[PDB]
């Protein structure tokens, strides 16, 4: 039905520009977070930006949770990006709100 | 009796100063730090003194750490201290947990904690003897005694502040001297959490509902064309 | 225009000491003779007396068991008539210059 319009929207360059902007701001967040002052202080901007980034990544996974896995299960870059999404979503899901047993932190800069 | 020439010292082989956190040249003129209402119940406030203490030890959050104490006679290092000792807070904060809770430490005589009232070599009777009339009301009550033959430490909190550990040597067979000292540590954590009741999954489902609403709004965009 | 072997550090002085310039500013109008002496000596190895100042300034409490030598600027030639005085508060009863 509306799958043609959805594919036209995802082929539009504005969504790509927006998502590129969000992940470049994530790159700048990592650049500022490799420091110590912005790591835990003056970090309300860090919190709201990270919430925006995980919202954008959830939206991207919702776009890739379509019937397109029939091609995202045999291709090249496609399987790589969906696996990247999975091994992004799961670790910060069990890390940012952990409440569990774990050794220490070694996958924050790795996730970024 | 006691030997008056003995004293206990806590090592400070690397201090928090002389790098990009704090400098020694500034603390002595009333460099006063904050307590975020976590000791007893309000606007508590602590005054570090450089002349009394100096540059405090630096520690990190969620790191199993113990202080290593040396015994001094006539101002001379002779032997690191090995007996059982306890720590306390003069300000009265609880924002730090302990290691293995005396169960894997093979305690058997219901070890007393920091609730019986000041601990010293007189009031203390250990829990590794075979006292017969108080074995356990204790699945996992912690072990507020460090050093000795056990291997339990302090896990630190995320307060990101200065701590003034009041340390007392506790074993009544090391000496008649009430060995006591006060030293200063400072924790450097990673990240405070202000997420509250909105979870990651909660924000996820909020975003899914909003995206489905956007899809239901964009369906008439195709319908009208 | 004069310096010495070493600095405030590399000599074991944990805390801040007192130098010639510091004592000259300390004493406003009295001549240089009464500025410093054993009647006003306080050690650098204190942790309790004077100051946790910055470390790295030139150090002139030179003595034996230290290698501390004198130094002059390399370029111009000149003479600097120096009088040496012992600073120890409890060595001898008199003045020795
Ligand atoms: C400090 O040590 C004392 C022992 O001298 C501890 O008191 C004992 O604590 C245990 C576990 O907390 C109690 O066992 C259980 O208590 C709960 C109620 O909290 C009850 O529902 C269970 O059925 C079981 O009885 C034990 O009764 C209690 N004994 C006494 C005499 O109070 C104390 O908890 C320790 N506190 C700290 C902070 O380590
Ligand atoms: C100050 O300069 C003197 C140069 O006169 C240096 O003296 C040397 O010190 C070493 C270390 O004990 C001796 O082995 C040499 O024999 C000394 N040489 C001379 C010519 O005296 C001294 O190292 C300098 N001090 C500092 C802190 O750099
Ligand atoms: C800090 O305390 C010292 C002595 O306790 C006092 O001389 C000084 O004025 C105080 N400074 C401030 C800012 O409170």
């Amino acid at each position: 039905e509306c799958q043609a319009y959805f594919r036209k929207v995802i082929k539009s360059t504005f969504f790509q520009i927006v998502m590129i902007t969000t992940v470049t701001t994530n790159s700048f967040l990592l650049v500022l977070g490799t420091n110590y002052d912005i790591q835990f202080e003056f970090f309300r901007t860090f919190e709201v930006s990270e919430l925006f980034f995980v919202s954008v990544y959830v939206c991207e996974f919702l776009m890739k949770v379509y019937v397109d896995p029939i091609t995202y299960w045999k291709d090249g870059y496609n399987i790589l990006d969906v696996i990247i999404l999975i091994i992004l979503t799961i670790p910060y899901l069990l890390r940012k709100i952990k409440g569990n047993h774990s050794a220490y932190l070694h996958f924050a800069d790795g996730i970024q | 009796g006691c030997d008056m020439t003995k004293k206990i010292v806590v090592q400070n082989k690397i201090s928090a100063c002389t790098m990009g956190i704090l400098n020694p040249v500034q603390l002595q003129k009333n460099y006063t730090y904050t307590i975020e209402k976590e000791a007893y119940d309000d606007d508590l406030i602590v005054f570090y003194e450089y002349k009394d203490l100096g540059c405090p030890r630096l520690v990190y959050y969620d790191k199993p750490w113990k202080p290593v104490v040396e015994l001094w006679k006539n101002g001379i290092v002779e032997e690191i201290m090995n007996a059982e000792y306890v720590i306390s807070e003069i300000n009265g904060l609880v924002t730090y947990s302990y290691s293995l809770t005396a169960a894997t430490a093979n305690c058997r005589s219901q070890p007393q904690n920091w609730s019986t009232f000041l601990w010293n070599r007189e009031n203390y009777v250990s829990c590794h003897e075979d006292n017969k009339d108080n074995p356990l009301l204790w699945p996992n009550v912690e072990y507020q005694v460090l050093g000795g033959q056990t291997n339990n430490k302090i896990i630190f909190g995320q307060r990101n502040g200065i701590y003034t550990f009041h340390l007392s040597v506790v074993d009544p067979y090391y000496s008649y001297c009430n060995l006591n000292t006060i030293f200063s540590v400072y924790v450097h954590g990673a990240l405070p959490v202000t997420k509250f009741q909105p979870l990651l999954t909660i924000l996820l489902m909020v975003t899914t509902t909003l995206l489905t609403a956007w899809l239901a709004y964009a369906i008439p965009k195709q319908l009208r064309s | 225009d004069y310096t010495f072997n070493s600095t405030m550090e590399q000599n074991g002085c944990i805390n801040e000491a007192q130098t010639w310039d510091s004592m000259i500013e300390e004493n406003p109008d009295i001549p240089l003779d009464d500025v410093w002496g054993p009647q006003n000596y306080r050690p650098c190895f204190s942790y309790a007396i004077g100051k946790p100042g910055d470390l790295g300034q030139p150090y002139e409490i030179l003595n034996y068991s230290n290698k501390n030598h004198i130094k002059w600027p390399m370029t111009y030639a000149g003479m600097y008539v120096y009088r040496l005085k012992i600073l120890d508060p409890n060595y001898s009863f008199c003045n020795l210059t």
